[PDB]
C-alpha cells in the first residue's frame, strides 16, 4: 500500500512531484484512450461497410469468372495454376502514423514482369477472361484495402487495451500507493518535528530551572 | 516487413482460380511451393487445412494477407481464433453457395 | 535551511542537478532551478560588446524549457508520434545538453571557454534550431533532414573543440564559416 521510501523532506518533495506526474499521465492517457477509441469506433464502422462491399464484390467477380469459364468451355483453373510462376500483385506495407500510433496500412503494388494471363492459349472467350481478370484485380484491390483496415483495427485495439490497462493501473494502484506514501511520509515528518519539539521543550525547562536556581 | 509483399489464398477451387487469375501469389523457385494453396473444403482434411494455415501464418512466411474462404475457415475456426497476431491479416472471403456471415468473422468478433 | 536562507540574499544560483551529476555530465548545473538576477543589469555590456547575446540566451533557455516540458510527456507516453517541430526542438535541446552545456573542465580545448567563443557556439546552435524549424515548415520530413544535415550536426557538435588559443579573430572566422556552411546545407 506504501513504498519503502525513507521519510525525508527531499523524499516527500520527490514523491509529491511523482504524484503530480502520475496524475498528469493519467489524464493524458485517459484522453488518448478516448481519442483512440473514437477512432476505433470509426474503424469498426468502416470495417462493417467494407465487409458488405466485399460480400458484393466477391459475388459479382465470381459471376464474371463463371461467365468467362462458360464462354471458354472449360475451367481456367489449370491455366491459372500453371501461370503462377511470378506474382503480379503485391502489397507493400506502409507505417502510416494515425493519431499517436504507427499503425501499419497496406498499399497494393503491381509489376509488369508477371503480366501473363490464363487466357493465353485458351482459344476461346478471351474477352470474357480479360474482363474476369480485371474484375478480380479490382476485387484484390478492395481486399487489400480491407486488409489494411483490419490490420489497423487490430493494432489500434491492442494499443487501446494497453492504454486503458495503464490508465486503470495508474488510477487504482499508483495514485493510491503514492497517496498513501505521501500520508505516511508526512506523518513521519510530523512525528520527527514533535520529537524535536519535546527535546527543545526539555532543554528550555532545564534552562529555566537553572535560571530560577540562580 | 519488406519480405511481406505476398498474398496467400486458402479458399475453394473457384475462388483460388479467380484470385490466381488476378495474380496474387508466386511459386517459390527454392521452396517449390506457391501461395495459391488451392484446397477444397470437402477434399483433403481438416488437419491438412490447419497445417497449411499454420505454415502460411507462421514459419516466417512472406504472406501479407491470408485469404481463407468462410466455408474452409469455419472448419479451422479454432486456429483462426488462435491467430491473434496483428499480421498477417486474415479475411473470410465468401464462397459459392456459402455467403460470408458476420458471426463467422474471427477478427470482427474482437469488437 | 542554509540554502533556503542563502537564496534570499544571493543574486545568482547554480543549483546542482542530481540527475545530471548521475549521468556524469559536467558541469551538473540544474537549468530549471538556477538563475542569475544580473541578466538585466548586464545588458549594458552585452548590447555594447556582443549585441545578440541576450536574445540567443533567452532562445536557448526557451528551447531547454520546452524540452523539459516535453520530456515528461515523452516519458509518460513513450513518445512515438511527436510532431516534427517538437522532435526538432527535443533533438536540438539534447544536442545542446551534450555539446554546449557539457564541458570537460580538465580537457585542454574546453578548459576555459571565452565569452566570444560561447557567444559563437550559441549562434551556431540557435542557427541549427532555426534551420531545422524552417526545414520542417517547408514540409520536408525531419526523419530525412536528420540524415541530410548529419554533417552540420557533427560540425556544430565538434565546434566545441575549437581551441580558444587560436585567437578571437581566428576562431570567430572559423565559426562564421560553420554558419555559412549551415545556410548552404539548408538546400538539402
Amino acid at each position: 500500500n506504501r513504498e519503502q521510501v525513507f521519510p525525508t523532506r527531499m523524499t516527500l518533495g520527490l514523491m509529491k512531484t511523482k504524484l503530480k506526474g502520475a496524475n498528469q499521465g493519467y489524464s493524458l492517457l485517459k484522453r488518448k484512450s478516448e481519442a483512440l477509441t473514437k477512432r476505433f469506433r470509426d474503424i469498426t464502422k468502416r470495417i462493417d461497410d467494407a465487409k458488405q462491399k466485399m460480400g458484393r464484390v466477391m459475388q459479382t467477380a465470381a459471376f464474371s469468372l463463371a461467365e468467362v469459364s462458360y464462354a471458354t468451355g472449360e475451367n481456367i483453373g489449370y491455366q491459372v495454376q500453371e501461370s503462377v510462376s511470378t506474382a503480379r500483385f503485391k502489397v507493400r506495407a506502409r507505417q502510416e502514423n494515425v493519431s499517436g500510433v504507427y499503425l501499419s496500412q497496406f498499399e497494393s503494388y503491381i509489376d509488369p514482369e508477371i503480366n501473363d494471363f490464363r487466357l493465353t492459349g485458351l482459344g476461346r472467350g478471351g474477352q470474357q477472361v480479360q474482363r474476369a481478370k480485371e474484375i478480380y484485380s479490382r476485387a484484390v484491390e478492395t481486399l487489400v484495402e480491407l486488409a489494411s483496415l483490419q490490420t489497423a483495427f487490430i493494432i489500434l485495439d491492442e494499443v487501446i487495451k494497453v492504454t486503458n490497462r495503464r490508465v486503470n493501473a495508474i488510477e487504482h494502484v499508483i495514485i493510491p500507493r503514492t497517496e498513501n506514501t505521501i500520508a505516511y511520509i508526512n506523518s513521519e515528518l510530523d512525528e520527527l518535528d514533535r520529537e524535536e519539539f519535546y527535546r527543545l521543550k526539555k532543554v528550555q525547562e532545564k534552562k529555566q530551572n537553572e535560571t530560577a536556581k540562580l | 516487413a519488406e519480405k511481406r509483399t505476398l498474398i496467400a489464398v486458402i479458399a475453394d477451387e473457384d475462388t483460388t482460380t479467380g484470385l490466381l487469375l488476378a495474380g496474387i501469389g508466386q511459386i517459390t523457385p527454392e521452396t517449390q511451393e506457391k501461395n495459391f494453396f488451392v484446397y477444397q473444403e470437402g477434399k483433403t482434411t481438416k488437419e491438412e487445412i490447419t497445417d497449411k494455415f499454420n505454415h502460411f501464418t507462421e514459419e516466417r512466411d512472406d504472406i501479407a494477407i491470408l485469404l481463407i474462404n468462410q466455408h474452409i475457415a469455419e472448419n479451422i475456426r479454432a486456429r483462426v481464433d488462435s491467430f491473434t497476431n496483428a499480421f498477417p491479416a486474415i479475411l473470410e472471403i465468401p464462397s459459392k453457395d456459402h455467403p460470408y456471415d458476420p458471426e463467422k468473422d474471427s477478427v470482427l468478433k474482437r469488437v | 535551511p542554509v540554502t533556503t536562507a542563502t537564496l534570499g540574499i544571493t543574486q545568482v544560483f547554480w543549483g546542482l542537478d542530481k540527475k545530471l551529476a548521475q549521468r556524469k555530465h559536467f558541469p551538473s548545473i540544474n537549468t530549471s532551478v538556477s538563475y542569475s538576477k544580473y541578466t538585466n543589469v548586464l545588458n549594458k555590456f552585452y548590447d555594447s560588446n556582443y549585441p545578440e547575446f541576450p536574445v540567443l540566451r533567452d532562445r536557448m533557455k526557451e528551447i531547454l524549457s520546452n524540452a523539459e516540458e516535453l520530456e515528461q510527456v515523452v516519458q509518460l507516453v513513450g513518445k512515438s508520434a511527436l510532431s516534427d517541430s517538437d522532435k526538432i526542438t527535443l533533438d536540438v535541446a539534447t544536442l545542446i545538453k551534450e555539446d554546449f552545456l557539457q564541458q570537460n573542465g580538465y580537457s585542454t580545448y574546453d578548459a576555459f571557454c571565452p565569452i566570444w567563443k560561447t557567444f559563437d557556439m550559441m549562434r551556431a546552435f540557435i542557427s541549427y534550431h532555426d534551420e531545422a524549424q524552417k526545414a520542417v515548415a517547408n514540409g520536408a520530413n525531419w526523419s530525412k533532414l536528420a540524415d541530410s544535415t548529419g554533417d552540420v550536426k557533427h560540425a556544430v557538435s565538434s565546434s566545441k573543440f575549437f581551441e580558444p588559443s587560436r585567437g578571437e579573430k581566428e576562431v570567430h572566422g572559423e565559426f562564421e564559416k560553420l554558419l555559412s556552411t549551415m545556410q548552404e546545407r539548408f538546400a538539402e
